[PDB]
RNA sequence: UAGGCCCAGGCGACUGUUUAGCAAAAACACAGGUCUCUGCGAAGCCGUAAGGCGAAGUAUAGGGGCUGACGCCUGCCCGGUG
RNA sequence: CUACCCAUGUCCAGGGUGAAGUUCAGGUAACACUGAAUGGAGGCCCGAACCCACGCACGUUGAAAAGUGCGGGGAUGAGGUG
């Protein structure tokens, strides 16, 4: 039973990582929201 | 043996001003030939071979549609 | 000729291919190759936009002389080779002056033999000359449109098109289809016919064997469901529902005639193909 | 540890693919056949446009529709619709 | 995860059958062909690893939110997989 997570990191840091965030408008939208949320990960 | 002669072209009315451009602009595209010059069409009846009975028909046909038909 | 193999199995049960009697060698000239990587039917936005491609083995691109322009420089025909991407095959030219070319290979050519490609070459398989020079009559093949661009007419193995007559700038030409049309007088052209015409006759035999040439099957459109092509749904083998069969996306596909009408070319094609 | 076999028919020529998790097939695909469009900035397709695939190909090539090895064959109707 | 595509790697114990071609002979008008030797083709055969999922039984607040046991299919390719 193969699942659906396979881990892996460096797939991880270019999908959902930080420099790919802040390289679209909308990537920067999400930050904005959840930096005035408050959350403590803004990132993965 | 050159079913049709230039001086046959030349009789018909083919040379030059303005109906005669007519002239050739109607006879060409009713056999399928396009335009051309005097010596081109010459050139083209004879390249396509038709035959000179159906030069002919076309020919009044297209005098006809020039008189009305 | 066509090599035709022997029922073994039910695999090659008419299979037939040819034998390349021709080739002279087998490996290409290092100096002229180039990447080339499949591309599966995909434009630049990673969208799929022509079906029933991709797959199929390697391959690797020859660079060929579609211009033909030295000239007065007598080449010399070296080898013939086998392309993967052509239908045709190819010869090695070499020139007296250190210079290696490829070259559609015409029909009739052999080893040894001499080429020239002025507008003085005389008529012979091979040469290459603008339009002016070359007599009513003869067979020709591999025609370019514009002066100075390089061939794109009838180039295919086995094709061949025919001159017949001058005027003040363009010629008559009949293409290998049927079609005559005005060409301006002042291109290039390749004397001969295109050699390996026996290209037409090969049966593919069996799946795979097309499968390796990059092409993958292609589903009837009478088998899809409704949401996917005007002829989907049904009884269960229903014939076509509609007044006229209809491409994927809703366009007649029988007799509809489709080059556009306010073509700026109309003024140079004498007489439209017939059949 | 290690093939049950034989005699008759229907379907599909064959190897292959398919409803992850109730359907493995006679369904799909296929080698072959046929019709039709396309003269090159080709036709078709994606995109509002640039830009692309087709193709670093050129009618013995490319797209679309139907049929589906091989053997014997494919009759009559153009009023209606296209 | 799954569908298809692109680039670059990698895996498939063992045994069968014997196409083309070639060489000999016989053979024929040489040919058609016949018979030996060589040769090693194949979406070929049997069968482990590997991949799949045809039958039955069990399980059905399960060992498991799709499995196990005994048999089954492909297994150099339209292969499997990183
Ligand atoms: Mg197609
Ligand atoms: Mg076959
Ligand atoms: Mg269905
Ligand atoms: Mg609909
Ligand atoms: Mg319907
Ligand atoms: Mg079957
Ligand atoms: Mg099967
Ligand atoms: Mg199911
Ligand atoms: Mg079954
Ligand atoms: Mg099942
Ligand atoms: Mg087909
Ligand atoms: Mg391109
Ligand atoms: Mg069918
Ligand atoms: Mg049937
Ligand atoms: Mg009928
Ligand atoms: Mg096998
Ligand atoms: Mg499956
Ligand atoms: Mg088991
Ligand atoms: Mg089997």
């Amino acid at each position: 039973m193969k699942r659906t997570f396979q881990p892996n990191n460096r797939k991880r840091s270019k999908v959902h990582g930080f420099r790919s965030r802040m390289s679209s408008k909308n990537g920067r939208l999400v930050l904005a929201r959840r930096r005035r949320k408050g959350r403590k990960v803004l990132s993965a | 043996e050159e079913e049709i002669t230039f001086a046959e072209l030349i009789e018909a009315g083919l040379v030059g001003g303005e109906m005669a451009r007519r002239r050739r602009q109607r006879l060409g595209e009713e056999l399928k030939i396009g335009y051309a010059n005097g010596r081109q069409f010459h050139k083209r009846l004879k390249v396509f071979r038709i035959s000179r009975d159906a030069f002919y028909a076309a020919l009044a046909q297209v005098m006809r549609e020039e008189a009305g038909d | 000729a066509i090599k035709k193999y022997k029922p073994t199995s039910n695999g090659r049960r008419g299979m037939t291919t040819s034998d390349f009697a021709e080739i002279t060698t087998d490996k290409p000239e290092k100096s002229l190759l180039a990447p080339l990587h499949k591309k599966g039917g995909r434009n630049n936005q990673g969208k799929l936009t022509v079906r029933h491609q991709g797959g199929g083995h390697k391959r690797q691109y020859r660079v060929i002389d579609f211009k033909r322009d030295k000239d007065g420089i007598p080449g010399r025909v070296a080898t013939v080779e086998y392309d993967p991407n052509r239908s045709a095959n190819i010869a090695l030219i070499n020139y007296a002056d250190g210079e290696k070319r490829y070259i559609l290979a015409p029909k009739g050519i052999q080893v040894g033999t001499e080429i020239m490609s002025g507008p003085e070459a005389d008529i012979k398989v091979g040469n290459a000359l603008p339009l002016i020079n070359i007599p009513v009559g003869t067979v020709v093949h591999n025609i370019e449109l514009k002066p100075g661009k390089g061939g794109q007419l009838v180039r295919s193995a086995g094709t061949s098109a025919q001159v017949l007559g001058k005027e003040g700038k363009y010629v008559l030409v009949r293409l290998n289809s049927g079609e005559v049309r005005m060409i301006l007088s002042a291109c290039r052209a390749s004397i001969g016919q295109v050699g390996n015409e026996q290209h037409e006759l090969i049966n593919i035999g069996k799946a795979g064997r097309s499968r390796w040439k990059g092409i993958r099957p292609t589903v009837r459109g009478s088998v899809m469901n409704p949401n996917d092509h005007p002829h989907g749904g049904g009884e269960g083998r229903a014939p076509i529902g509609r007044k006229s069969p209809m491409s994927p996306w809703g366009k007649p596909t029988l007799g509809f005639k489709t080059r556009k009408k306010k073509n700026k070319s109309d003024k140079f094609i004498v007489r439209r193909r017939k059949n």
